[PDB]
């Protein structure tokens, strides 16, 4: 929750994330993410997924949508791969470690729900789109 | 030995009403509707979307 409440909330952060966590770069939250998800096959998939939706829209990082989609495909990315078994596509949804919490790409159910008036992360509204931007005041 | 003709009838206490008293509700008890998920995903849930 606290990983992706960062990731959607800071623009910057996102784009971090998802560049450290492509080119196999050092990310602060590396451990999160290996934590996370559990021994798969989807590294490859993964990665080649966030080759095209970067190639298509480089200007994916404005669109909070966007952001969590970018997010699980690079959560996934860089998980423990298994060594033996042959890479495989990656799965919609997945299970996290120790859990019964599901993740979802669209996000239509489990840990992040983003119904068209309002994003939840974890059980909480993170975004409230028309009022109560992710942004203070001065 | 004696025979009887009308059952006998119960006396009724009178005074306050006897309040409910039991580990639970009973027929006021209702539930909140929450998204699919565990049970600490639906008592976040719960605790992040409420005030009281």
């Amino acid at each position: 929750k606290s990983l992706l409440k960062s990731t959607i909330l800071h623009a910057e952060r996102c784009k971090e994330f998802v560049g450290n966590m492509l080119e196999e770069y050092q990310d602060p939250a590396e451990t999160t993410v290996q934590s996370l998800v559990p021994i798969n096959t989807w590294g490859k998939s993964a990665k080649r997924k966030l080759q095209e939706e970067i190639t298509s829209d480089p200007d994916w990082h404005q669109c909070p949508r966007k952001r969590a989609k970018m997010s699980y495909l690079a959560i996934i990315a860089g998980s423990i791969q298994d060594r033996d078994k042959k890479q495989t596509n990656v799965p919609r949804a997945f299970m996290l470690r120790g859990s019964q919490i599901e993740y979802d790409m669209k996000a239509t159910r489990g840990l992040v729900v983003d119904t068209t008036n309002r994003i939840i992360v974890g059980g909480e509204t993170v975004l409230r789109e028309g009022k109560g931007g992710p942004e203070g005041y001065v | 030995w004696t025979q009887m003709k009308k059952l006998p009838l119960l006396k009724e206490k009178e005074g306050p009403p006897s309040p409910w008293r039991a580990l639970l509700l009973g027929a006021d008890s209702e539930y909140i509707v929450c998204p699919p998920g565990t049970d600490q995903e639906a008592i976040s849930w719960i605790h992040s979307q409420s005030e009281i």
